[PDB]
């Protein structure tokens, strides 16, 4: 369970409010939130690895429940 | 032989006038005792007419000849002798109630209606919503997806079946689906847990304010729940 | 290590960009492609108006890079930015801290207390 896979954001969201925003549940050790080079903006969705496997598992009970510009955010095990 | 002159006829209503309209101000006993009334279970409009109660029959007579060809709302109105739930509301309007029939995950999921355990839906959203697909809540301090908790801790044939959102073997919480139509891919990776007994009409009513990505055009709230029993 | 980033020109502070000559600048350099605007607010935004900059530790070495690991302590649980809260809108708990009472305390931060619950809050910070 150690990374989750986020769905449903916006780009003025990045790896930092990321970062701050999850570890607000349980600390995020690897980020991953892609960076689209082309046209230089973010689809919005993210992976990410814990510590261990039990924070992702609480995270997966607790962490849907970050709501990124107004809008839903998808968490679920990866 | 009959002593049913209590429930009086209001005909010719207008489409702003139901059951609180008629109480404080009705043909006979309306607003008194109980009122009936034709309300949808997504729509929720009253008609044009119904049926008031009063708490005597002296009082229902005396409102018949005076309601009679009344004038109400600007029109003459005419007045002569005759398991769970959650309540919907879509937007800021009532649509009406579903029923549903439901051991641990039926057990969690009645718990949540009636907060029995100091948690559980009234207030919270359906998040997800996809037509022809599923209606997903239970997000109720989340309004995400596979957010919320189970009273035990953290961790598809056809339209009208409950089943449990997870993200995950092993990761059922509190979110929940109702199925829009049979969903048979589910099958083996959700746990159905139970069915609509009433009120297939407000799951339809919820469904049509889906979207293919999933978000509701218009918030849709658990404003009550709790159990028959 | 630098050869394809582009970064910008230059980075004004606000004590000269508060006075006037940059603008002037720019128009002199699109005429030749004064202004004699003042000698007293510049003395003034040069020693009333003067801000002093974010200087560096002795230890704070300058690395390779040093511009994409803009890291800051460790905004714990309990403790976010004001955007952030803007997005998630609420007025003066953060919502998710109403499930932290369900599903119970994170595994990942044991120590926890977060207001309401039992941390028995004011301003930003929900939880310590």
């Amino acid at each position: 369970d150690a990374t989750v896979y986020v769905g449903g954001l916006d780009e003025k969201v990045s790896e930092p409010l990321l970062w701050e925003l999850f570890l607000q549940a349980g600390p995020v050790v690897n980020t991953h939130m892609p960076k689209d080079r082309v046209t230089g903006q973010h689809q919005g969705y993210g992976f990410v690895e814990f510590l261990s496997e039990e924070d992702a598992d609480y995270a997966i009970k607790i962490m849907n429940m970050i709501k990124l510009y107004g809008k839903p955010i998808r968490v679920n095990k990866a | 032989m009959a002593t049913t002159k209590r429930v009086l006829y209001v005909g010719g209503l207008a489409e702003e006038v139901d059951d609180k309209v008629l109480h404080a101000a009705f043909i006979p006993f309306g607003d008194i005792t109980d009122i009936q009334i034709p309300l949808d279970y997504e729509t929720e409009k009253h008609r044009g007419f119904a049926f008031v109660e009063f708490e005597l029959a002296e009082d229902a007579a005396a409102a018949i000849d005076n309601m009679n060809e009344s004038e109400l709302f600007g029109r003459t109105i005419r007045v002569n002798l005759a398991q769970v739930y959650m309540d919907i509301k879509i937007g800021n309007k009532p649509a009406g109630r579903i029923q549903m029939l439901l051991p641990m995950t039926a057990e969690n999921f009645r718990c949540l209606c009636t907060h029995e355990k100091g948690f559980g839906f009234k207030g919270s959203s359906f998040h997800r919503i996809i037509p022809q697909f599923m209606c997903q809540g239970g997000d109720f301090t989340n309004h995400n997806g596979t957010g919320g908790k189970s009273i035990y801790g953290k961790k598809h044939t056809g339209p009208g079946l409950l089943s449990m959102a997870n993200s995950g073997p092993n990761t059922n919480g509190s979110q929940f689906f109702l199925t829009c139509d049979k969903t048979d891919w589910l099958d083996g990776k959700h746990v159905v847990f139970g069915e609509v007994t009433e009120g297939l009409d407000v799951l339809r009513q919820i469904e049509a304010q889906g979207s293919k990505d999933g978000k509701p055009k218009q918030k849709v709230i658990i404003a009550d729940c709790g159990e028959y029993v | 290590g630098k050869r394809g980033i582009e970064k910008p020109p230059f980075e004004l502070p606000d004590f000269i960009k508060r006075t006037g000559i940059q603008e002037m600048r720019e128009a002199l350099q699109e005429k030749e492609e004064k202004i004699d605007i003042d000698y007293q607010k510049l003395h003034d935004a040069f020693f009333k108006w003067q801000t002093k900059p974010k200087l560096t530790i002795h230890g704070d070495l300058y690395y390779e890079g040093k511009e994409f690991e803009t890291r800051l302590k460790e905004k714990k649980p309990g403790d976010l930015s004001d955007e952030l809260r803007i997005s998630l809108g609420m007025p003066v708990p953060p919502p998710w801290l109403i499930a932290m009472q369900r599903y119970g305390p994170p595994p990942s931060y044991p120590n926890l207390k977060i207001p309401g619950l039992n941390s028995p809050l004011y301003g930003d910070v929900f939880g310590t």
